Order: C-alpha cells, then sequence, then structure tokens
C-alpha cells in the first residue's frame, strides 16, 4: 500500500533497525553452524575397509 | 507533544533494550575473557581448541 508506505517513513528507522537486527541474526546462525561443524580444514573420506 | 513523548520513549526503550541485550552479549564475552585469562594467562588450559 502506498499510503501506509508513506506513513511508515514518519517513524524514522524502525524498519531499518529491525532489518539490521534480523540480518545480524541470519549472519549469526551461519557463524554458529560454521563454528560448530566446520572446525575441520580438509575433508577426509572413509576407506572401503570397515 | 504527547505523540512526540510516546515516540521518543519508544525509541529510548528500544535503545535501552538493545543495549541490555548487547550488554548481556558483552557480559558473556567478558566472562569468557575472565575464563581465558584465569585459564590461559593465569594457568594452562588442557581443554582442546581452547
Amino acid at each position: 500500500s502506498t499510503e501506509c508506505s508513506n506513513l511508515l517513513l514518519q517513524y524514522g528507522s524502525f524498519c531499518t533497525q529491525l532489518k539490521r537486527a534480523l540480518t545480524g541474526i541470519a549472519v549469526e546462525q551461519d557463524k554458529n553452524t560454521q563454528e560448530v561443524f566446520a572446525q575441520v580444514k580438509q575433508i577426509y573420506k572413509t576407506p572401503p575397509i570397515k | 507533544i504527547d505523540r512526540l513523548i510516546t515516540g521518543r520513549l519508544q525509541s529510548l526503550q528500544t535503545y535501552v533494550t538493545q543495549q541490555l541485550i548487547r550488554a548481556a552479549e558483552i557480559r558473556a564475552s567478558a566472562n569468557l575473557a575472565a575464563t581465558k585469562m584465569s585459564e590461559c594467562v593465569l594457568g594452562q588450559s588442557k581443554r582442546v581448541d581452547f
């Protein structure tokens, strides 16, 4: 809606702060999964003998 | 003026709440720094990848 989009600019940077917080959160789960799972440098393979 | 007071109170409450969450993160990092000076600097940690 154009009218609500015009009225939403009067509130300053509420949406920008919300987007910045959610983008930091989304970067944070990538950092979480990288620091949990990617502690190994080179990927090793199991030999066929078990 | 009540509209401006409510808006600025909401902005200050958002600022204080985000600073409280950020201060919790800084407090966790400071507890980690206290642990990493007690164990690393004031000792020798036997924990692997610590």
